[PDB]
């Protein structure tokens, strides 16, 4: 008499909800931000939008397979969709995320550019491409996520009916070393997914904030008000996206942190049964960027 | 790195309060997750009790409502208890853990590989018709 | 009186090989149909571009879902890929099938109009939009594919180990009828897909061809050069449809002909083998589009 | 309207070889697919041989190599020859037919079906000692 194994209270079909809700959302709204994105002028066309491209991609890669993962869980996890199409949609999953917080990275990188130091700001835009970074942020993550789709598998596990999706180290790992290959990934994951990519962010945004209180007292009106613009609309995005994912991989690490410190059986159930939702909001990211863009930035309205 | 040792061994007549008990090692329970199986001399291995995060507990059918089980993680150790004996329970009690899939998978254990993961030494228990 | 039942051999990996290569195929020449059609100045874009979109997204969206049949074949008539997969993947061969005729139906009534009755040609234009067209033909597609997409289902048939994704009539009529809603629903298809459609085609090309035979002593040599070349192209596009979804159609016809008829044994355990060879061969068809561009449109090799 | 009619299966000893037929109405070959099946008093109807478009005809454990199903076409007759009888064969014996699947799935037959389709009105091979 420990403590109990079950997972609580079934919720009713709110996650799938969510989930079909989402999908709905994120497929319209990314769609018009590629479409907005694409249908101005190429002259007229910031380096940053590469990147708000991306973004849109990503989610546009990560709702459609959505609707599988609300099957997956109205079914009380049941998958009958195959360990192919379990391996893509936990590989767009990751796919999502890592191109998600690159494209962040640059956006942030590209405001830091254009504020502390605008001369070099155009050396680097004369070396750097933004295509070629684009393209490196894409193969990048989808070399990051790619662990996920080899080590993806379905299995009837605790020999009930249902088929489950889940990672399987018995591939690569024997009996024991299964919890450390896990961790291992988990912490990987989360460290190239959140803690690097956002203290990049931390450092750029602290320079900007920094020459923005100097620069108070001097510099351009009208240069102002547009950086104010792009950095707004960036800043809310990576709060956003800080908000929406930081629930998943603090609970992640609160698991793997636990396998070494041992925490009580009760704090471990507790994660186990939150994680769903932590995974939900953490989809609804993948949806909020378009009203985001429809609320600090203008141009997006308009168009 | 995770081993189990049984205990309980005995003799006793149909109707009996026999109780057995197995231990753990380097084993959590958020890593792990265990349960009894019997093996009928002769026969092949079946499950008795295995602790399962879908159902909390699954009982095995021939033997429900008759036994019980139970863990405490303090000492890692799993405990499992035949009431009313039946001389068909004569047979090798093993306690069985299995590792467990991480909260992404939904900390299902993963029960499809028992014959993988670290098995008990055994356990003999003879019942009197 | 013999009555085999087996078929011939397995045909090794001929046909998931040939799925594969169209995949690949097909993916990468619509993906270049459609990046031509739709990159060039959009004030040069021809009545038969709509068309050749349309075209290249029912070929992309079909083979899309090819390396699934693939699979299929693959494993001994096995699918892994649940109940929703069968029914999208067949009702996207169905639509991929009905929204090809109908382009290619609208490609001969342009010709039609350009060659016949220019005046005419040029009063539909102002009455009949290209976009108008496209929505009508491919909702149109979409509802005529909607009764695969109700009655195929997965199960497994005859006890194999094996989940087959057939037609499942069981739900719609009782087993008296089964034969019935099966050669009903089979000879609509032929006939909305592969009769009416090329009965129109024919009545065109007939009327365009009586048009040039006055032409070949009239007209301006540049304008029936431009002419030439776009007939030539819609010819063949017509023709190359033809062969490859007239072993489809023809084979499906006479074994449900064969229930009327009385057939053989024989002939129909010959059409029941020959069925996949013939759904290969229509399957080619959604490749071989981009290479008759290549060989035939001079706008395609250009870009 | 497809209608099946029994025949045969007869009171035969152990060891012996009973002929048994049953005919057909309403359904041809590339609609409709036979087979035979078999129900013992006191446990569950079961199949015996069925035609099979995959792996060929298929047999039952019990009746490999002494049973032989034949069907034609012509007269859409559907045959059985139980040679080498055993003391457990005594049981009550259906034809049923189910609907054939188009030839875009591959013509397989509806097995999965069979409660569904129709069945004969059977015969009680008495199979004796
Ligand atoms: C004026 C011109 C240049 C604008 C061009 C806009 C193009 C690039 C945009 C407009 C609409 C967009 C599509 C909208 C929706 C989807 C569905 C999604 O699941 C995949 C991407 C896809 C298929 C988008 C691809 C890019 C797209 C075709
Ligand atoms: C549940 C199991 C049995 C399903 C197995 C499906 C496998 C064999 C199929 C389904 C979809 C297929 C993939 C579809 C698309 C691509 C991308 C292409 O650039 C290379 C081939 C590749 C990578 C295919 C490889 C084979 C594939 C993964
Ligand atoms: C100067 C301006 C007007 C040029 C506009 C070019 C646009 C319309 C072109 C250039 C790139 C093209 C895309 C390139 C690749 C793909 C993927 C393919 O699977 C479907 C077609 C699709 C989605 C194309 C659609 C049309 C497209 C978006
Ligand atoms: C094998 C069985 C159990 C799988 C069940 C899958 C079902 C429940 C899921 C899988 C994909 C889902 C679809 C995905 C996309 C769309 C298009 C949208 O415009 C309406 C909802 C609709 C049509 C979804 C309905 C539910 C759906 C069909």
């Amino acid at each position: 008499s420990e403590c109990e194994y079950t997972d609580w209270k079934s919720s009713g079909a709110l996650i799938p909800a969510i989930y079909m809700l989402v999908f709905l959302l994120g497929t319209t709204g990314n769609g018009l931000v590629l479409w907005t994105v694409f249908r101005s002028s190429r002259e007229k066309r910031r380096s940053a939008d590469i990147f708000i491209a991306s973004l849109a991609v990503a989610d546009l890669t990560f709702v459609v397979t959505l609707p599988l993962w609300a099957t997956y869980t109205y079914r009380d996890y049941d998958w009958p969709f195959g360990t192919f199409f379990c391996k893509l949609s936990s590989y767009l999953i990751f796919v999502n995320m890592y191109a998600s917080v690159f494209c962040l990275t640059g956006l942030s990188f590209d405001r830091y550019l254009a504020i502390v130091r605008p001369v070099a700001n155009a050396r680097l835009r004369l070396r750097v491409s933004g295509a070629v970074a684009t393209a490196v942020l894409w193969v990048l993550a989808a070399l990051l996520a790619m662990p996920v789709m080899v080590l993806r598998t379905t299995g009837d596990l605790e020999n009930t009916t249902k088929v489950q999706c889940y990672m399987d180290y018995s591939m690569v790992a024997t009996v024991s070393s299964e919890w450390a290959w896990e961790v291992g990934l988990g912490v990987s994951s989360t460290t190239v997914g959140f803690v690097v990519p956002f203290t990049i962010m931390l450092t750029c945004y602290f320079f900007i904030a920094q020459t923005i209180a100097g620069h108070f007292r001097k510099e351009r009106i009208e240069g102002l008000r547009k950086r104010r613009r792009l950095l707004s609309i960036i800043v809310v995005l990576v709060v956003t996206f800080a908000l929406c994912w930081m629930p998943y991989h603090l609970v992640k690490t609160l698991y793997m942190l636990g396998s070494l410190l041992h925490w009580p059986c009760d704090f471990d159930l507790f994660l186990m049964n939150i994680f769903p939702y932590c995974t939900c909001i953490s989809y609804v990211n993948s949806c909020l960027n378009p009203f985001l863009y429809a609320f600090f930035d203008p141009r997006f309205r308009q168009a | 790195q995770v081993q189990l040792v049984e205990s309980g061994g005995g003799s006793v007549q149909s109707g009996g309060s026999l109780t057995l008990s197995c231990a753990a090692s380097g084993s959590t329970y958020s890593s792990h997750c265990m349960g009894w199986f019997r093996q009928a001399p002769g026969k092949e291995r079946e499950g008795v009790a295995l602790m399962t995060r879908s159902r909390g507990t699954s009982y095995a059918d021939s033997v429900k409502g008759r036994f019980t089980i139970s863990q405490d993680n303090t000492k890692n150790i799993l405990y499992l208890q035949m009431n009313s004996l039946k001389p068909e329970d004569t047979a090798m009690y093993y306690c069985a853990a299995v590792p467990r899939a991480g909260i992404e998978s939904g900390a299902y254990c993963k029960w499809n590989m028992k014959d993988s993961g670290s098995w008990g030494q055994g356990t003999q228990v003879t019942v009197s018709s």
